[PDB]
């Protein structure tokens, strides 16, 4: 009879995130001055790239292991799952979402406003600014792989969403994650097309139309709403 | 920072540098720092970037370690973007204050608009002292003396925490009822209209009315506070004094130049006629921040940056007086690890494989000509 | 059951209405915030850029876009009439955020220098109006007036003790002006900024209430095209393929 | 992965072309050199839209920064016209 | 002036063309100048008459990396074994597929809910086989190229 | 009428009319009036205002009162 939601599942699911990217916030600020300023310069290379390299190299390696356990372990026969059970994994896949939505907060909305303040303090050099590696290659990874972990446990967990592929959760996981690989029209947008450090300017218009596909989350929250409700947890409340 | 990453001749064909003077080295906090100088535009303006015609004279730092007290382009102030004309020279200078502690690298800069940034040379200069200690003192026409450094930041705080606090109170009156599943299930049901009662709406209303009446208020409260107001000011400005100097007594034609790409040098065969001014020597050659020298004629007193400063980096066949009307050809040998450090190598991944810089003449009394050459820069690969 | 009683019930929509308001909240904080910066940033950052003409225009017309949405769900399917509310609350919680913890923590620009605009009473109005009314054209229409209107009077009390003049080396200067000069940006120089500079067909004192009105109607039409935008947004389809 | 191997695809044909050349004085590619030569009168030399540098143009990242712009803008427009195909796979009938 | 140049209103500047004979008949040649957001500003058309044949035109022209090469002819080969390659190559990929029925009797399958029967293991490790040999070759392709040619601007 | 409206600044930094004469103060019907008088361009020409590249002559009144016979700057049409 254990409890139906695990409060130390959601504490780890805010605490690692708050706890990394403090330290990630601790480490962009002692080596963004002394190394991050000259990128042809050797501190620079064993200070950043061998973080570019070593967060491409987990972040791979964590999605994939994240993405093949969640897929490995579903559950094969849903018909046999008891209200109860229902009801606890519904309150896990709540967890999950949770974990993405601090993570989208993390990626989008802190790191992205900091890469416009380093780009707005100094001249532009290359494409892997320490704050680039941070933003684009670290944090928008990090809430992907958050946000592909939850919907494969929702369709792998949840009866509600194991029915087929949810339209609005496609486009909530899915549509963030188009921000990445539009990274390079940002890349062409500022060698090639605009001269000026400018943040309002079209060619970061991408993110943006990309980030308006984070609202399907809404959709999504009714969906899970009545994955909360279809197991007589709505009867009963309603009386 | 940032220059050793941008295209080796768009650095060599846009704007020169030239004498350079830092007042001190090592400042204390609140104590100002002038560099002062001469910017050359060259004739031959990439396509790529827009004529200066909006131009803006700006400080290379990573951030506001100092404070730009102010800026002067031909004696006169210039806080706003400017136009420049192609060709021409022009004084500038620049008087800092120091605000954080540190060893900085200092940049002068000239942004473009539809260009981008143009950096000049680079200098370390160390600030002593706590950032605890920076004023900023401005007096107004109104009579008041304030520090920019806390001006208007407690307005700010309370009106931002008062109307947070609002938005905060709005959403936590709705917030002590149930939320989201049992007034879906209610609306779905049909029973939307029991969800919200009469209470609620004059609450509704009576939050309308605050918030319009508090703005009302506030604004006047402000217009009484602060009767006397300006928009912000803008503008380019035009009309900048340009340098009259005198015309180079010396022609110099670049037959060849030329590059070896392994290479940390480059060699070029010019002629040189003398049109007076006394038997000359060629003396520095400055190509992109870097200024190559022949000690033998000229040696630099001014601290420029040591890592662009090739004290011995100017090597000329025949570099003896050039007697007034001689015309010379002779083969100038620029080398420096600045070439290779700076990537000025890296003119083999230019669209333009073009250099530009400036030529140094001295006499025997020490009078300087400059000299203004552009060629075709060919690379040696045998 | 999935549940033992009503109270056990209603404990666990509590908890479930904690959660999804954390999820929501900040899902709103990452993507409002992200189109609002790339939208309208610049003039945000800095003091200096908050001119009458540009930034009270662009503003409004740029931040209505994710409240209709928001309004066109949660007042739809909940009655939750925050919508507006909860939207600037959390864009103005990650502005302020970044602004002290990367603006001045980090690079050291004055907060004074660097603070967001005030948007609250706007959302209030567009909240306000949509409860009491209902329906969503008269919401559109009247609420979107008030929000483009309402933008800069709840903007004029923070920003007027920066516009003393000030007699600076001999020019004329603001005191925006005298902090944008004085603190180097070397990333944005001063051509940059979108701000008026005078035309020979601006007329007596009318640049703030034409870009307030020309919001304002601007803002109907984003807010009327974002409600169906959301209405989209909310649909609860499942795909085979 | 369209978008990604088309210059790789395309550089043993080109490479060949783009070998330095001392023409008359000047650095010019063999490419550049046909262009001289064969004249095109309808087609002057200002309107190749090519590469000339800019001032935020950085280390070598020309190439690879192009590519991987074209393959984003191939995701999207490949996700337009499978639609636009959808639609124009429509066995429909009109009656006027 | 290989390439577009400025030029000031109300100034003279003389101009010289060297052109070199190629195709054999009368030509009407004219000097032109070509302004951008203009059109064409055609001169004095004179006739030249060329005598000779064709196959006797050469264009030396000397390379850096100390190479001499013919332009009417250089790098043709080339060009035309990698292109019969590619097209080759896409030629077996269809006529794979092409040695069944294409399109009435899989249109029916289809139609029919027997889509799955379509495709067997071999065609997906065909599939397989085409895309790695694709990746791999065009891989090796650039690096011959690269190794052949060092020196490219 | 219309520069009582116009922002100062733009207004004495752009154009400059000097010493001008009219040869009539009251005109019948048919007869003509010559305005004559020199104006100079400031140097430094507002940035919001584009170069005067494309100018026209222009006489402000409140219709076609009067018809422009002709108009002449630097005595060319
Ligand atoms: C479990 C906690 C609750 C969940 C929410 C997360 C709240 C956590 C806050 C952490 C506070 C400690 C920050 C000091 C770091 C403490 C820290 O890392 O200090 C070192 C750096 C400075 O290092 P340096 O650059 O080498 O130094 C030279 C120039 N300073 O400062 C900082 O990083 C401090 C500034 C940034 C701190 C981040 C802001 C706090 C995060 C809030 C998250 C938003 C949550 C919303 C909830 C409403
Ligand atoms: C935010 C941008 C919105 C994208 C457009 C909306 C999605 C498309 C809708 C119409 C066609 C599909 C059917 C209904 C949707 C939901 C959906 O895709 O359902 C599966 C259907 C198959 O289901 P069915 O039972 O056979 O009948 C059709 C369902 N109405 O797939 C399709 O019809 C084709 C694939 C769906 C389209 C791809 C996923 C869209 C998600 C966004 C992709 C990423 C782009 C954004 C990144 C920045
Ligand atoms: C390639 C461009 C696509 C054009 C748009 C698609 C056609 C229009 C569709 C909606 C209205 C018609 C009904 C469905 C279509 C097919 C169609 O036109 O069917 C006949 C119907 C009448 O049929 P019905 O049984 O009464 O019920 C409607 C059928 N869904 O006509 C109409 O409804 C009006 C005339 C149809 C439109 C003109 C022909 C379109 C062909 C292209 C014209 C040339 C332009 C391109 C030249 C470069
Ligand atoms: C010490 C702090 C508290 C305890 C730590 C555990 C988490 C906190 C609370 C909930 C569990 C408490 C008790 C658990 C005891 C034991 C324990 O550690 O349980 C958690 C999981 C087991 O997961 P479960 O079988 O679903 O059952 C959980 C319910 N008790 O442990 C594991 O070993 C992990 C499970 C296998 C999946 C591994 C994921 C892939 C890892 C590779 C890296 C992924 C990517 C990295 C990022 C890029
Ligand atoms: C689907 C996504 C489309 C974008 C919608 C979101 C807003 C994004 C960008 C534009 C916001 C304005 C701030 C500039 C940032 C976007 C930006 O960077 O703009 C640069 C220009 C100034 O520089 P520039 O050298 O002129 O460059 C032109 C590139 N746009 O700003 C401008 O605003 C001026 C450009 C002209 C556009 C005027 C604004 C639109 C006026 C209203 C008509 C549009 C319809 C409104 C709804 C009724
Ligand atoms: C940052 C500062 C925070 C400010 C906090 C403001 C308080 C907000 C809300 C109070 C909710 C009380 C609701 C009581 C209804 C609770 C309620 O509905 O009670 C039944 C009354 C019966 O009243 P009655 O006498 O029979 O009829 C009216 C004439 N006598 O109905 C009502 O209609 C009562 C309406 C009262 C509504 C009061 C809300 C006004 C709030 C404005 C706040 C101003 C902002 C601060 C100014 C600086
Ligand atoms: C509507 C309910 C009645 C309440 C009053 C309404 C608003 C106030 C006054 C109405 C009288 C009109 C004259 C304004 C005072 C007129 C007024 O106060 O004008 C101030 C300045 C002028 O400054 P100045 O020259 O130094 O002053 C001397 C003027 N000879 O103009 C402005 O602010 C311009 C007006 C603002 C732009 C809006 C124009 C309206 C466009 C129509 C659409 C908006 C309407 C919504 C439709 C539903
Ligand atoms: C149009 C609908 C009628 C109701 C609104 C009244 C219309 C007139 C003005 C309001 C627009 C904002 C002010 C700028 C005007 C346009 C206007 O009058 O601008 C002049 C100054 C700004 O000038 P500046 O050069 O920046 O110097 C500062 C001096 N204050 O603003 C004002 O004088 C403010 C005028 C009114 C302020 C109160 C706003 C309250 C009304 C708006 C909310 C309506 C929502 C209704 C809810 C249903
Ligand atoms: C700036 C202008 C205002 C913004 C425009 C939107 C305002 C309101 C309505 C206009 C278009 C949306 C109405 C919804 C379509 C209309 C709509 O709601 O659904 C149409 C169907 C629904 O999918 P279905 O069930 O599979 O199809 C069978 C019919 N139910 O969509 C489709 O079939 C696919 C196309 C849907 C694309 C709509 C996406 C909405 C746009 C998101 C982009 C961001 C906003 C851009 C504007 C800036
Ligand atoms: C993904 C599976 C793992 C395999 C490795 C992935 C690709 C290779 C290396 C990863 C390390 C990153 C550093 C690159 C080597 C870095 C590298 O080789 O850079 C070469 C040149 C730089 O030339 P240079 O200055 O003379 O050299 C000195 C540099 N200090 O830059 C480039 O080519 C620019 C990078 C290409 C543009 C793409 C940037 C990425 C944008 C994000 C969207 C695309 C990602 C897709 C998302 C799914
Ligand atoms: C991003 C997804 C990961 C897999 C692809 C690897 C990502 C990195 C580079 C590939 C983009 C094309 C090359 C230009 C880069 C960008 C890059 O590196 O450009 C430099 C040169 C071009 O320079 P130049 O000035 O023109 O001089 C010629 C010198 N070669 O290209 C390269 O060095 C080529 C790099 C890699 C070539 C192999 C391509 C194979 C990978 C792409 C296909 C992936 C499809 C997967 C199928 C599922
Ligand atoms: C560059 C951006 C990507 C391209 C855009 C297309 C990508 C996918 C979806 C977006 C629009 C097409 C979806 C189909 C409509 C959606 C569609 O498939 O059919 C809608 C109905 C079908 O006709 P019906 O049976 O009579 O109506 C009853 C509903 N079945 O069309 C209509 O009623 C008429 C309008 C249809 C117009 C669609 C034409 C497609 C565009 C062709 C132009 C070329 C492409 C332009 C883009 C560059
Ligand atoms: C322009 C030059 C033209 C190049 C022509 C290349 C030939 C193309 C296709 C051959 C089709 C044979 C299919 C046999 C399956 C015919 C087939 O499926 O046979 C059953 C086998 C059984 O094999 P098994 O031993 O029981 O299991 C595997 C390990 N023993 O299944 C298979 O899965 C066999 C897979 C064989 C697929 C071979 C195709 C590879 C083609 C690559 C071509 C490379 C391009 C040229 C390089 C220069
Ligand atoms: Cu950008
Ligand atoms: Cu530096
Ligand atoms: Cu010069
Ligand atoms: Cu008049
Ligand atoms: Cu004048």
């Amino acid at each position: 009879e254990a409890p139906l939601l695990d409060k130390k599942w959601l504490t780890f699911a805010l605490a690692i995130y708050t706890v990394f990217y403090l330290w990630v916030r601790w480490y962009e600020g002692v080596y963004g001055w002394s190394a991050g300023l000259d990128s042809f310069a050797p501190e620079f290379e064993t200070y950043w790239m061998n973080f570019l390299y070593t967060e491409i190299v987990l972040e791979i390696v964590t999605a994939s292991i994240l993405w093949g356990y969640l897929w490995k372990t579903r559950d094969r026969n849903l018909a046999a799952l008891t209200p109860r059970e229902e009801l606890r994994r519904n309150f896990t896949h709540l967890v999950w979402l949770v974990a993405y939505a601090w993570a989208i907060y993390w990626g989008a909305s802190y790191f992205t406003e900091q890469d416009g303040t380093w780009h707005q303090t100094i001249v532009r050099d290359t494409d892997f600014t320490p704050s680039h590696i941070i933003e684009f290659y670290l944090s928008y990874p990090i809430y992907i792989i958050t946000g592909f972990a939850a919907f494969i446990y929702a369709k792998t967990r949840l009866p509600f969403f194991a029915k087929g592929i949810s339209l609005p959760y496609l486009v909530l996981v899915v549509g963030p994650f188009m921000i990445l690989p539009n990274v390079g029209l940002n890349e062409w947008g500022h060698t090639f097309w605009f001269m000026e450090e400018l943040f309002v300017a079209p060619l970061h218009y991408g993110f943006v139309i990309f980030g308006w596909l984070a609202l399907a989350v809404m959709g999504t929250l009714t969906q899970t709403f009545y994955s909360f409700a279809q197991g007589g947890l709505g009867q009963s409340l309603c009386e | 920072h940032g220059e050793k990453s941008q295209a080796a001749f768009m650095r060599m064909r846009t704007i020169h540098w030239y004498d350079l003077s830092w007042s001190k080295e090592k400042v204390k906090i609140n104590e100002t720092v002038e560099i002062k100088g001469k910017f050359h535009v060259f004739e031959g303006w990439p396509e790529t970037v827009d004529e200066p015609d909006v131009a803006f004279l700006n400080v290379g730092m990573p951030g506001p370690v100092f404070i730009r007290k102010e800026s002067y382009i031909g004696g006169q102030l210039v806080p706003r973007s400017v136009r420049l004309e192609i060709g021409k020279t022009y004084d500038f200078r620049v008087v800092l204050k120091a605000r954080r502690p540190g060893d900085w690298h200092v940049h002068t800069m000239m942004n473009v608009q539809g260009g981008g940034p143009i950096i000049g040379p680079g200098k370390w200069i160390t600030v002593e002292g706590s950032m605890s200690e920076f004023r900023n003192p401005v007096t107004t026409l109104t009579g008041q003396t304030v520090d920019l450094e806390n001006y208007n930041e407690g307005n700010t705080y309370f009106w931002h925490a008062f109307w947070f606090a609002i938005g905060v109170a709005w959403i936590g009156y709705w917030s002590r009822r149930p939320i989201f599943i049992p007034r879906l299930l209610m609306v779905d049901a049909g029973r939307a209209d029991e969800l919200v009662s009469a209470t609620d709406r004059k609450v509704a209303m009576g939050f309308l009315a605050a918030t319009i009446l508090i703005v009302v208020m506030a604004m006047s409260s402000a217009n009484s506070k602060y009767p006397i107001t300006i928009p912000l000011q803008a503008g380019t400005m035009r009309g900048m004094k340009p340098l009259e100097l005198p015309a180079p007594t010396v022609s110099v034609k670049v037959e060849d130049a030329t590059y070896r790409v392994p290479g940390r040098a480059m060699r070029m065969k010019l002629t040189i006629t003398n049109h007076g001014n006394s038997p000359i020597r060629l003396g520095e050659f400055y190509t992109a921040s870097v200024r190559f020298l022949d000690s033998d004629v000229y040696k630099d007193t001014t601290g420029y940056p040591e890592d662009l400063l090739a004290e011995d980096g100017l090597s000329v066949s025949d570099n003896s007086p050039l007697a007034p009307g001689e015309t010379r050809t002779v083969d100038v040998t620029a080398s420096d690890a600045a070439w290779e450090v700076y990537r000025l190598s890296d003119i083999i991944y230019d669209p333009d494989s073009r250099f530009a810089g400036l030529l140094f003449f001295f006499d025997a009394t020490g009078n300087r000509q400059v000299v203004q050459i552009d060629a075709p820069l060919i690379p040696s690969f045998m | 059951s999935a549940v033992r009683s009503h109270a056990e019930a209603v404990q666990v929509s509590r908890t479930i209405d904690w959660m999804a308001l954390f999820v929501v909240f900040f899902v709103i904080v990452g993507s409002y915030h992200i189109h609002a910066m790339l939208t309208m940033g610049d003039w945000d950052f800095w003091s200096d850029w908050k001119d009458r003409r540009l930034w009270v225009t662009v503003t409004p017309i740029v931040l209505v876009t994710f409240p209709a949405a928001v309004q066109s769900y949660l007042w739809e399917r909940y009655r939750l009439p925050w919508g507006a509310t909860v939207c600037v609350l959390g864009l103005l919680l990650g502005e302020w955020i970044n602004r002290y913890f990367n603006f001045w923590g980090w690079t050291y620009f004055p907060i004074n220098f660097v603070f967001p605009a005030s948007l609250v009473p706007g959302a209030i109005i567009l909240d306000t109006v949509l409860m009491l009314s209902g329906s969503y054209l008269f919401t559109a229409i009247v609420g979107a007036m008030g929000w483009g209107l309402i933008f800069y009077p709840g903007n004029w009390p923070i920003i007027a003790p920066l516009h003393v003049p000030v007699e600076y080396n001999g020019m004329l200067m603001s005191i925006a002006d005298i902090q944008g000069y004085n603190y180097v940006r070397t990333g944005t120089p001063e051509y940059i900024r979108m701000v008026e500079k005078g035309t020979l067909r601006t007329f007596g004192k009318d640049v703030a209430p034409v870009s307030a009105f020309f919001s304002a109607f601007m803002s109907i039409l984003i807010y009327f095209m974002w409600h169906f935008i959301g209405r989209w947004f909310s649909n609860e389809r499942f795909l085979q393929s």
